[PDB]
């Protein structure tokens, strides 16, 4: 028992249904919260999409799980699009938000709590990574990429927010206005923690076992280390 | 035969009951839920909080409990078609467990986000608390608990050519925990 | 709504606001309203709550059921924050645009640089109308006049449809193969690489050129269309006009200030002496949002929230009229549910049991001199 290779193939696939779900649920999951609790947002607001914090710390407090699920899915399955898949979960995480709580629950138009644009860095690390395979490599230049493609990647987006108006007598950009007519309060508790920090981590993995095969092997956030390489992006602005 | 769908189950019973939630809080986080020291409060939203604390105590002791008496006891032979069957069965508690996750770790915390923005906090128990921290966390920890549980209790791996593939399926579903084994440094 | 939780002198001892006004009541969505009113930030500024260095003046109410047209602070335009200097004394304007129906709470707040948003009182203004009718137009230096609540939405959405299709679309790419076991299985006995098969390199590196060629592409097309534009504008506006108060002519002087535990009154002896010509009346305490009133001296019109105005709270031993060159001392209770119900009565908890308010006299033909008093209050249980 299992029968034919008829039935494992089968098998086999509707496992990579079930884990695929699993594996993309748990990143978004985990990966929003990261965001989150480091960056209480640049993200959250247009008129917070600026040329030099939004475009410095975005692309380094976010390579982290790409890094890491990076180092897992290609070394062990060489399944190259580890970076790519978590930033679409974190993407998808935002967006269900944004839409229907953001705008949905709290009135906050779309076009001015809309998200930053990701996947491109994303593709140039997936690749990368993939061609030419090793992580050093990945990690000098394909880091460096996601850095640098971050902003411009994100300026169709924000470019029509910054054109310029008199209003009531100050230049102000579009987005600058749209903060200003939104009414916005404080900011204004932060501790997201206790079971954050630690509870809901040490029922989820335990994983050990007893047993190793701990694929906690996250040396692969030196492969963050391209914070470097990101922050030239910024002194990238004027 | 194989994997049911008690995984539909294990599906919609989230998403029926959280977007229950969301109607609830969407109605009453407006009228009752903006002023915590009215008494409207304490009865739509306060007395939610002990209702919940209790349930969760409950259900994580019956369902912990109930895994763990019922743990297969003598394990040592029973077929490779049921160490087939249940690391499916296994893999459906992962799926509500991350399900769960998403309810918890994605929805409702970047909402306690978007809510901290728009109302000044009252106590430290908003709606979004009530709901994001008392009844999310719980609820996808637990799913967490009984997934490692099931799997220890019930799965002897916790003690062309197409081929190469179709006969590696003896103790196969070590796939099992090179997933539990890597959701692992990927959730922290 | 936020206040009431906040500690009571902080409440007291930050931001007294007074010659507060509400153009309207009632409003049609995409009309206007005009808050108007004073704030003079405490000379006794608590620790433990930054000098508003740099400040914000905003407005308190559940998200954008009004969109905030402008606000002034002083005669001058305040998008930014500004520096409130302590011990001056303000006036500010804000107004309002309607945008969602129903019973909002608005409240006049200052938000503050190192800990605290400093909540004002709040009115309930009614807004009737349909959201679907709210529009908010602006006209760029750049000819095009648009519409704020949906300006650059459809272009937002396709970017982002765009680019998550891509990443979809190169997933997707692999997950049409076999995705985990098999691939697990080929890496762990025997070597890997079987499974990547250029052309998967030639697909890769097509991704990879393609997706650095569309963000340039994108970019610059972006600055054809949009090619003028300028960065945030930003930064703390220094140099806030004060307002040039006259030197008050009555002085008083606070010993003893006591409150009942539990209880809804404060009561203080003062000493009020009446310096320049004109026999005056003590017409109210304003303390924390909440007004105490003697009302056979003093009468609000200013349809001041319910909840806050204590219409006859104020009583003094004696206030017949203080003539000119009198010095008394007189025994004065503000009283009013206003004070357990927004919790003032919390003081009790406060490491700090001091107070301040203001007093407003007034004169015989009815014009008035503010006093600001503060002092330690102690709490009396037997
Ligand atoms: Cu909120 Cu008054
Ligand atoms: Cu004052
Ligand atoms: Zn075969
Ligand atoms: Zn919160
Ligand atoms: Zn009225």
């Amino acid at each position: 028992a299992v029968r034919s290779h008829a039935e494992a193939v089968q098998v086999s696939r509707t496992i990579d249904w079930m884990a695929l779900f699993v594996v993309f649920f748990v990143i978004v999951g985990s990966y929003h919260i990261h965001a989150m609790l480091t960056m209480g947002d640049w993200d959250f607001w247009s008129d917070w999409k600026d040329r030099r914090l939004w475009v410095t710390v975005t692309p380094i407090v976010l390579v982290t799980f790409p890094a890491a699920v990076q180092s897992y899915l290609w070394e062990r399955y060489r399944l190259p699009w580890g970076a790519t898949v978590c930033v679409l979960g974190l993407l998808l995480g935002e967006w269900i938000n944004r839409y229907f709580n953001f705008w949905g629950w709290t009135y906050f138009p779309i076009n001015f709590v809309f998200p930053a644009s990701l996947v491109p860095g994303a593709i140039i690390l997936d690749t990368v990574l993939m061609l030419s395979g090793s992580y050093l490599f990945t990690a000098i230049v394909g880091a460096m990429g996601w850095g640098l493609i971050f902003y411009p990647g994100n300026w169709p987006i924000i470019a029509p927010l910054h054109v310029p108006v008199e209003y009531n007598g100050m230049l102000m950009s579009i987005a600058d206005i749209q903060g200003y007519n939104y009414v916005r309060t404080g900011t204004p508790e932060y501790i997201r923690m206790v079971e954050k920090g630690t509870l809901r981590t040490f029922g989820k993995d335990v994983a050990p076992v007893s047993a190793f095969f701990s694929a906690f092997m996250s040396i692969l956030i030196y492969f963050m280390w391209h914070f470097i390489g990101r922050w030239f992006s910024n002194e990238r602005f004027l | 035969l194989l994997d049911k769908k008690w995984l539909t189950f294990a599906l919609a019973i989230y998403t029926v009951f959280y977007l229950w939630v969301r109607w609830y809080e969407g109605v009453y986080g407006w009228s009752a839920g903006l002023d915590s020291f009215a008494p409207e409060f304490e009865t739509y939203w306060m007395n939610f909080l002990y209702t919940e604390i209790v349930l969760e105590i409950v259900t994580a002791s019956i369902l912990w409990g109930y895994l763990w008496k019922t743990r297969d006891r003598n394990l040592a032979a029973l077929t490779p078609r049921e160490e087939l069957r249940r690391n499916f069965t296994h893999l459906v508690w992962l799926v509500a467990y991350a399900w769960a996750i998403y309810w918890g770790a994605s929805y409702f915390t970047e909402q306690d986000g978007t809510w901290h923005q728009t109302i000044v906090r009252d106590t430290d128990f908003t709606p979004s608390h009530i709901i994001e921290f008392y009844l999310s966390y719980p609820i996808y920890i637990i799913t967490g608990f009984a997934a490692f549980i099931y799997a220890k209790t019930r799965l002897p791996f916790f003690a062309h050519t197409f081929w190469f593939m179709e006969e590696l399926f003896v103790a196969p579903l070590h796939y099992g925990f090179v997933i539990f084994g890597w959701l692992a440094l990927a959730v922290m | 709504h936020g206040e009431k939780s906040q500690a009571a002198f902080m409440r007291m001892r930050t931001i007294h606001w007074y010659d507060l006004s509400w153009s309207k009541e009632k409003v049609k969505i995409n009309e206007t309203v005009e808050i108007k009113g004073k704030f003079h930030v405490f000379e006794g500024w608590p620790e433990t709550v930054d000098e508003p260095d740099v400040a914000f003046l905003n407005v308190g109410m559940p998200g954008p059921v009004f969109i905030r047209k402008e606000s002034y602070i002083g005669g001058q335009l305040v998008p930014r924050s500004v520096r409130l200097e302590i011990g001056k004394t303000y006036d500010f304007r804000v107004v309002l645009k309607a945008r969602r129906p129903g019973d909002w709470h608005v409240h006049t707040m200052m938000n503050v640089q190192g800990g605290g948003p400093i909540i004002g009182p709040g009115k309930w203004i009614t807004v009737e109308g349909s959201m679907s009718e709210f529009r908010n137009p602006v006209t760029t230096l750049t000819g095009q006049t648009v519409d704020l609540e949906n300006y650059n939405e459809g272009n937002t959405y396709f970017w982002h449809a765009f680019w998550f299709a891509i990443g979809v679309a190169w997933i997707g790419y692999w997950s049409r193969r076999p995705i985990f076991i098999p691939r697990l299985l080929m890496v762990d006995a025997g070597r890997a690489d079987e499974l990547v098969s250029a052309t998967d390199r030639k697909v890769a590196m097509g991704f990879l050129a393609a997706t650095i060629l569309i963000v340039v592409m994108a970019m610059s097309s972006a600055n054809s269309k949009y090619p003028i534009t300028i960065p945030l504008q930003a930064g703390t506006m220094r140099g806030m006009k004060p307002l040039e108060l006259p030197a008050p002519t009555v002085s008083v002087k606070v010993e003893d200030a006591t409150y009942r535990v539990p209880g809804r009154a404060m009561r203080m002896k003062l000493t009020i002496t009446n310096h320049g010509n004109s026999p005056i009346r003590l017409g109210e305490f304003y303390t924390a949002s909440v007004r105490f009133l003697d009302s056979d001296v003093y009468k609000d019109t200013t349809g001041y929230p319910e909840d806050l105005l204590a219409e006859d709270g104020l009583s003094v031993s004696d206030n017949s009229p203080l003539a000119p060159g009198e010095t008394r001392t007189v025994d004065v209770t503000a009283s009013d549910a206003a004070w357990e119900v927004y919790r003032l009565s919390d003081i009790i908890y406060d490491p700090d049991s001091r107070f301040a308010g203001l007093l407003f006299f007034f004169d015989a033909t009815g014009n008035r001199q503010v006093v600001q008093i503060d002092a330690p209050l102690i709490p009396s249980f037997m």
